[PDB]
């Protein structure tokens, strides 16, 4: 060989030379003024892929091959693009994949011609201007179109006669400088902002931004494309396209570009592009509510209950509806897709009056008055029909829905279908098997829900339907809301049940996704219960098999000796990481101590395979665990191998920023005279101790350095001051840690893997070479170098301290294959001018200069800094251009990689499907897109992994990063990551443009909101089929919509629990035995019997039960390291203030009313779920044992919030509170007013259970005498924000002359004594009865919340007042935080009073990973003094306070008892303001016939 | 012992000027965002010739992954705060001294006040007071100092060369006086 690019120099069948394609480019760079640099690097990056991609085909072939993948063929995306463009067929290729699931053939087999007429050379010249464009594109490579259509003029300027007339060479970079810099100015522009020659960062919504794939868009469709406009005026269009590629520069992007995509409120988007689960759903709840209340639709028939489910379709008709308008207002009207929006409006509306027309008919009184079987015939009809509907519209995609019809002259789809609809269909038996998973899903799901339905509201519901109670009730309106109280109560229970209809979908999809994994565990065949010793044994013909492509090679040699030679590099592999003794090493090794003269003594078995018990492994040895499961991967099916040199190239892509090179020898040893924990080296030695100690002792490094060969048949530091020691202890630190070293190492066992393959599967250059060693390592290496390439992107290295340069300099000096990719910048030609900015590679092979940096072997010019927003892959972008070969395997900064799962990757490869296939011709006239079988590459691949059960919750917890990637693919399309501002966006964006996602199960790698806004998922949701969309729905966002739903529903319960518990209370209710006889008379006499909706309060705490220990289970599987077997206090308050703190004691406190009112075991399970989430920040914190720590900690809460009333301090109660109205902080206004309207709801419903409370059923009724419960709110509620608003101005206009923060917080303690005080009355007036108080307090709570959101919503839409309002709002929050902070400290209160919780402590700190101890330096005694006279001082404060809320409390409830209650003298209008009655008999029962 | 001497502060502070006239010997009119980097000053101290471990780093929140890492063992810390402006101060007090503590252990510690020239600049002084704060002394930061429990605030300015010889020299002579 001896050629840089063997495969294509040496066939002398290549169409074309090495000579001619160098000539080519420079021709290339001549006429459009390529970067002679860049020309250089993509000459090298084109030279690269033909040699891969030729070395498992015919030269030939390879080029018509990526002629075909970055042009020409129907992968390519410049075709796809220039269909959807130029030729404006994307509503064809839509009317295509529809089917699937002059014209378009046509124009296609125009094209395949086109293709086929050209000559080699025109293929070499197409493919080298791609790569050159995309080499130069910089950040334009983000957007891949408008890449495209650059490349589409340079082409038609090439291509014309004005090019070739001219001498001139282009001026070298004319292409960056005038095309590409405009695009990135514009972008950048967008972003940032210049101050005082400053470069600054500029925020606006991201509404008002024009991101990438804004500008993307413009280019897709040919409307996009015309609305480009020179700076003179006239349209691009009209240019000739010749002329097009030197008018670029001219043009101005500022008012050309565009916000495609508009986005809003998050339930406008999850409206919008999940309807179908809306839809589904909510009918089906309505279709069974309906026919299950006999009563609603009753008057005091069949017909009238076939007629009421059919409302079902009509509610989906609305869904629908609903779902158009949210679509119409996210995109805007000018752009394609409005017109297809409003007929389609159109058409949903005509089907909704369909669905009503005859339900209408049905309702008609008259019609029902004389009964008509004609009637009774349309309402079975419409039902039937409704049914339909429902199917329909839960099963088509809402995109495009009625487009079939249509066949309109408009663009008929919303978005473009090339690029947003070209999903890769499931193929086989997989598809089938996805139909079927979901219908088992969802028929399981309907099936037990309506077991439910029936079981738990068949009877509560006729009983609060048909119930009517008795009491006098409020003074304005005391008749009209007892007798529809058990009616709130039955709609609050309908809405609870309608909440749980949704998690019992995902509860289902869970378990039949567990149940369809154990069905192909058991079709694959691994089973646990298969011993271990058998895969051993069965392991070395595995690898014989799998790992080695010997079936290629000619069979002249025994299998035994080729595994022998790849065990024998595995377990040297093992040794030299002395995770193995050498004893244990030894009987691992395939043993020739044996004489070689006889065969069978030259080969022995290894014990390890033979014997199985003895200890082969250490125990709990990382070795132990990684043979393990090369075993077990191997023996799952994995594809064939190939030969090495017909392997394809690949490239290992890297960055980091700020990470640690190399473990300084600082940090391994330290200085004798201090004391701070342990020294960092005796903490690793701890960590593996046994391993520090053999190599030490035995000197195993040498001794493992002599086993390799196995005869050749296979002042700083106290304790040592020599040099080479330190560099020991240097790599052995950074190997035991986590370290960019210990990466670079891992990944280099891919080169040494690569190497051992090639040694072992051809003996013929071994022969060849006759014993020259160092010829035979030099050739290996050679082919190391040609197939496998590693590249680390620095960003930093133009800023390196010397330590790091020193350590990126040994790094290079001990790999000389790596190469680095980085950035180095210089100042302009001219003053006032921005700096330029060049990217840059160098690799061990460059030389070094005389100031000691290396000679960058490429530079690359780059029109601004490549970081235009802070993210990785920004950094991936400007360092990818220097990637080689067809994959590319992507990792973060820390990763972990070892020589068995390297040797894994010929076959991780050839999961690509590009290997294995045979090749044929793209352009042949005959064929059809129908018939190819390339439509759909492989464009994405990842990497993944009582017994029974464990994997069975693994699998669960797995199941939902890209590790691989097909580089051209990715490369021609977007971006290899495009985060633009992460892994699920990219992922997502393949799946789109229509490439596959393939997963590995025999390659394992070690790694250690805003979403439902974006585009992609509104693409997704809104045009994926249904299982598909079923698919991906819930496996993302079904997780957190399913977490928000149990929020939700824990608030409604809480809700109807106070509602129905004061029903309960203030009625009398009747028991009845299972075995008494279901229908009878009430035991006591004119009793209402509500015991069935306690029991629905039993069944729904069982279904809240169920969902969350289901969604608790992967929590407590991810620490599987326990196994089955097994601080400021005010800043983490305020971390989880807000993080439902709050809504966990309000719902406490409903919970206690309730507990109060009445007792249900349920409700005791609830109270631990709720203690549990309020105190588990306070529970697993550490240092709580002890008082000093807690009144140091309770301290620092005084002075949180203390800090702030004079001088504004940012770890204070008042910058907390300023925050979260920060964060708070039209059209736009109505959605504000939809998030305020439940809030409304809340308020309104505990309200109206502190009227049923104060509404005397049982007592007997009185004519005009009344209780004003209604007022009681109002005072209570007004009472505490008047007497603000009077200290206030009190302060503000009066007292302050008189001088001499302590009035600040005297505000605030007033404001905290006003809302006791309140408190307190609200309690007298209720008479001293505490359940009553309580609800009326709960109420009044919720009335302030509301009045405050309220304010702010108003404020968001004079001066002065605003700021009184904010000041008002804030010392009500004032208030609410220092009241739950004193519950808070008087529940901590018992933990100190215990002597010791040293135990608890202890058994705490196990439970902890770290493990870390901690000691206190040493005071003076008159600090010490001090110390133990500010515990006293705040404990005594701390016990004033708790004794000051525990007489408030307790006090006022003796005193009610001393002095008997009384009331009188109520008048004007006012009866009864202090509740009404001392005594009360509230026992309506017997009476004979007679009730009440 | 090994003393390092540590510079913060927020950007366009007066940090690059008077780092760039002491350690080179210039004053640039242009204020360039140091992100972690370390000079060399060499400056006589007890008749002896001292290398000057001058880390530099910017305030910003942005870069607390490279900043922290050579807090630690520091005598004087140079904390840039405007003195005509007393949320700088303040935010000092909240953060910045946190933080000296938190690294800096069982090494004297030095609070250094910046932009002495601009101590009572009338016109800054009452655009930064219409929020209602207070002007800033030596006095003050003394107090600040005091509070704190430093070991000493001296204030130097390399723009104009006060106090950066003796301040430096001392700072280096604290490892002994403690």
């Amino acid at each position: 060989p001896n050629e840089p690019y063997p495969a294509w120099t040496a066939d002398s069948q290549s169409p074309v030379s090495i000579e001619q394609i160098e000539d080519i480019f420079i021709d290339l760079t001549n006429r459009l003024g390529f970067q002679r640099d860049s020309m250089r690097n993509m000459f090298d990056h084109f030279m690269v892929l033909l040699d891969s991609r030729s070395s498992r085909m015919s030269p030939d072939q390879a080029l018509l091959s990526l002629h075909a993948d970055y042009i020409g063929g129907d992968t390519a995306n410049y075709k796809k693009w220039y269909f959807a463009a130029q030729l404006d067929m994307d509503d064809e290729i839509g009317f295509r994949n529809m089917s699937l699931g002059n014209s378009l053939e046509a124009a296609d087999f125009r094209w395949k011609a086109k293709m086929n007429q050209l000559s080699p050379l025109e293929r070499v010249r197409h493919i080298a201007l791609y790569l050159l464009c995309w080499g130069e594109a910089n950040q334009v490579r983000f957007t891949a179109e408008c890449l495209c259509f650059i490349y589409k003029c340079a082409l038609d300027y090439l291509d014309s006669p004005l090019c070739q007339q001219r001498q001139e060479p282009m001026p070298e970079g004319d292409f960056l400088n005038r095309v590409i810099t405009p695009i990135y100015h514009f972008i950048r522009n967008q972003v940032y902002e210049i101050v005082d020659g400053r470069f600054v960062k500029r925020e606006r919504d991201h509404n008002k931004i024009v991101g990438y794939d804004d500008l993307n868009q413009l280019f897709w469709y040919p409307e996009g494309i015309a609305k480009i406009v020179l700076e003179d005026g006239t349209k691009l269009i009209e240019l000739p396209l010749e002329e097009r590629y030197l008018r670029l520069g001219d043009v101005v992007w500022d008012d050309v570009f565009f916000k495609t995509y508009k986005e809003t409120r998050t339930w406008l988007h999850l409206v919008t592009n999940f309807n179908r689960i809306w839809v589904m759903h909510i009918s089906i709840f309505w279709m069974y509510f309906a026919y299950n209340s006999p009563t609603f639709y009753t008057h005091n028939l069949a017909a009238y209950k076939w007629a009421s489910c059919a409302l079902g379709g009509t509610v989906a008709s609305l869904i629908q509806i609903v779902a158009t308008l949210c679509e119409w207002s996210f995109v805007p009207r000018k752009w394609a897709g409005a017109q297809h929006l409003s007929r389609r409006f159109w058409f949903l509306c005509i089907i909704f009056g369909i669905n009503l027309g005859p339900i209408i008919f049905v309702f008609a009184y008259d019609k029902d008055t004389v009964y008509s079987t004609a009637a009774h015939v349309v309402a079975a009809v419409m039902f039937f029909v409704a049914v339909a509907t429902i199917i329909f519209f839960s099963i088509m995609p809402l995109g495009g829905l009625f487009t079939s019809y249509m066949k309109k002259s408009t663009r008929r789809y919303v978005a473009s279908q090339t690029f947003t609809a070209a999903f890769a269909p499931l193929h086989g038996l997989d598809r089938w098997m996805s139909y079927l998973v979901w219908v088992t899903v969802f028929a399981a799901k309907y099936s037990e829900s309506y077991y439910f339905l029936v079981l738990s509201l068949r009877d509560p519901i006729r009983i609060l339907s048909t119930t009517a109670m008795r009491c006098t009730g409020e003074y304005w309106w005391g008749a009209v809301l007892c007798k529809v109280q058990p009616k709130i109560v039955l709609g609050l229970v309908i809405a609870t049940d309608f909440i749980l209809f949704f998690l019992d979908t995902y509860l289902w999809y869970i378990i039949v996704n567990t149940i369809f994994s154990v069905g192909k565990s058991f079709y694959l065949g691994i089973s646990i219960l298969t011993p271990w010793r058998n895969i051993f044994t069965r392991l070395p013909k595995r690898i014989y098999s799998k790992i080695l492509a010997t079936t290629d090679m000619e069979i002249k040699y025994k299998p035994k000796v080729l595994i022998s030679q790849v065990w024998n590099a595995i377990i040297i592999s093992m040794y030299r990481e002395h995770l193995l003794a050498i004893d244990h090493v030894q009987k691992l090794l395939y043993h020739q101590v044996p004489s070689e003269i006889e065969g069978k003594r030259t080969l022995r078995a290894p014990t390890f395979f033979v014997s199985q018990e003895t200890e082969f492994f250490p125990r709990d040895s990382e070795a132990e665990r990684r043979i393990s499961f090369f075993a077990q991967s191997l023996s799952t099916p994995i594809p064939e191998p190939l030969p090495v040199d017909n392997m394809p190239t690949f490239t290992v892509l890297t960055p980091h920023y700020a990470e640690r090179i190399l473990l300084s020898l600082r940090e391994i040893i330290r200085e004798d005279d201090q004391f701070s924990r342990v020294t960092l080296l005796e903490y690793l030695k701890q960590l593996h101790p046994v391993e520090w100690e053999c190599f030490v002792k035995d000197t195993k490094i040498l001794a493992e350095e002599t086993a390799a060969y196995e005869g050749n048949e296979n002042c700083i530091g106290f304790k040592s001051a020599a040099p080479e020691y330190t560099l020991r202890t240097r790599i052995w630190a950074s190997l035991r840690s986590q370290t960019l070293y210990r990466t670079i190492s891992g990944f280099m066992n891919y080169s040494r893997a690569i190497k051992l393959l090639y040694r072992v599967e051809n003996p013929e250059i071994v022969q060849m070479f006759g014993g020259n060693a160092e010829g035979l390592e030099r050739e290996l290496e050679k082919m190391a170098r040609r197939k496998f390439k590693f590249l680390v992107s620095m960003q930093r290295l133009a800023k390196f301290k010397p330590h790091e340069l020193e350590n990126a300099e040994f790094l290079l000096r001990a790999y000389p294959d790596l190469q680095i990719a980085y950035l180095d910048e210089e100042p302009p030609l001219t003053e006032g001018e921005e700096p330029r900015i060049y990217s840059a590679l160098i690799d061990g092979h460059c030389e070094i200069l005389d100031n000691g940096r290396r000679r960058p072997k490429f530079r690359v010019q780059l029109s601004g800094n490549p970081i235009l927003g802070d993210g990785k892959s920004d950094n991936q972008n400007h360092a990818l251009i220097f990637y080689r070969g067809e994959y590319i395997q992507l990792i973060d900064a820390n990763q972990d990689n070892y020589l068995e799962e390297c040797l894994k990757i010929r076959s991780v490869l050839a999961e690509f499907e590009e290997l294995n296939v045979e090749q044929v011709n793209p352009y042949a006239p005959g064929l059809r897109y129908e018939e190819q079988t390339t439509n759909h590459p492989v464009a994405i691949v990842g990497a993944r992994e009582f017994g029974t059960l464990f994997a069975r919750t693994l699998s669960q917890i797995g199941g939902k990063h890209p590790d691989f990637i097909n580089a051209t693919f990715m490369t021609t399309r977007g971006g290899v990551s495009k985060a633009q501002k992460e892994d699920i966006y990219a992922g997502m964006n393949a799946m789109l443009r229509g490439g596959r996602i393939k997963h590995c199960e025999y390659y394992q790698c070690g790694k250690g909101g805003e979403q439902m806004l974006s585009r992609e998922y509104y693409y997704l949701g809104t045009q994926l089929p249904v299982d598909r969309f079923l698919t991906f729905y819930y496996a993302h966002p079904g997780f957190h919509l399913n977490n928000l739903f149990i929020q939700l529903s824990l608030q409604m319960f809480m809700l109807t629990l106070v509602n129905l518990s004061s029903l309960a209370h203030e009625s009398i209710m009747c028991i009845y035995d299972r075995n008494k006889p279901k229908t009878d008379v009430l035991v006591p006499i004119g009793c209402y019997n509500f015991q069935p909706a306690v029991d629905w309060v039993r069944r729904y705490t069982l279904s809240i039960f169920i969902v969350f220990w289901i969604a608790f289970v992967p929590i407590v599987v991810q620490e599987l390291i326990e196994r089955g077997l097994w601080i400021p206090f005010s800043i983490l308050y305020s971390r989880f203030a807000g993080s439902a703190i709050y809504m966990g004691a309000r719902s406490m406190l409903m919970l206690l009313f309730g507990t109060v009112a009445h007792w249900q075991a349920p409700l005791l399970w609830f109270w631990a779920s709720l203690s549990s989430l309020i105190f588990a920040p306070f529970v697993f914190n550490p240092h709580q044992f002890a008082w000093e720590d807690f009144f140091l900690d309770y301290r620092d809460y005084i002075r949180w919030l203390s800090r702030g009333n004079n001088q504004y301090h940012r770890n204070s109660w008042i910058g907390y509170v300023r925050m979260s109205r920060a964060r708070i902080t039209a059209h736009r206004t109505n959605l504000i007013m939809a998030e305020i309207i439940p809030c409304a709801i809340y308020a309104a419903g505990c309200f109206i259970a502190f009227t049923f409370i104060n509404a005397q059923t049982g007592v007997k009724t009185t004519d005009d005498d009344r209780v004003n419960s209604v007022l009681r709110i109002i005072i209570c509620t007004l009472a505490p924000i008047a007497v603000n608003l009077g200290v206030l101005f009190f302060c503000m206009g009066m007292s302050c002359c008189s001088g001499p923060s302590v009035m600040a917080g005297i505000a605030h303690g007033v404001a905290v004594i006003v809302h006791i005080a309140f408190f307190i009355v609200m309690w007298v007036l209720e008479s001293f009865n505490f359940v009553r108080m309580l609800i009326g307090v709960v109420t009044c709570i919720q009335c302030q919340r509301l009045i405050f959101h309220c304010m702010t919503a108003l404020m968001l839409t004079t001066q002065p007042s605003r700021e009184l309002t904010a000041k008002v709002i804030e010392l009500s929050e004032f208030a609410a935080d220092f009241v739950l902070g004193h519950v808070i400290l008087i529940c901590q209160l018992p933990l100190i009073i215990i002597p010791k919780i040293d135990k608890f402590h202890s058994i705490m700190l196990f439970w902890l990973k770290p493990s870390r101890q901690i000691r206190p330096p040493i005071y003076s005694l008159k600090q010490t003094r001090l110390r133990k006279r500010m515990v006293k001082k705040y404990c005594s404060l701390y016990f004033l306070v708790l004794a000051i809320f525990a007489g408030c409390i307790i006090g006022p409830a003796v005193a009610s008892a001393k002095i008997h209650k009384h009331i009188g003298d109520s008048l004007d209008g006012v009866v009864h303001n202090l509740f009404q009655p001392i005594n009360t008999t509230n026992n309506d029962t017997g009476s004979q016939m007679s009730t009440y | 012992i090994r003393r390092k001497l540590v510079i913060v502060g927020d950007g366009a502070c007066g940090k690059t000027c008077l780092l760039i006239v002491f350690s080179k010997g210039q004053f640039p009119e242009v204020y360039v965002p140091t992100v972690f980097e370390n000079y060399v000053a060499d400056v006589e101290v007890d008749g002896r010739r001292v290398e000057l471990a001058l880390w530099d780093t910017a305030g910003h929140e942005d870069y607390d992954r490279l900043r922290p890492l050579s807090y630690p063992d520091s005598n004087v810390v140079l904390i840039c705060f405007s003195i005509d402006l007393p949320d700088s101060l303040e935010n000092v007090q909240e953060k910045w001294i946190a933080e000296v503590l938190h690294f800096c252990q069982g090494v004297p510690i030095i609070l250094v006040g910046c932009k002495v020239d601009l101590r009572n600049d009338p016109q800054t002084i009452e655009q930064l007071r219409q929020e209602g704060q207070q002007p800033v002394t030596s006095q003050e930061g003394q107090s600040v100092a005091d509070q704190i429990g430093a070991t000493g605030y001296y204030e130097c300015s390399a723009k104009t060369g006060y106090g950066v010889r003796e301040v430096f020299e001392a700072a280096t002579r604290a490892s002994l006086m403690g």
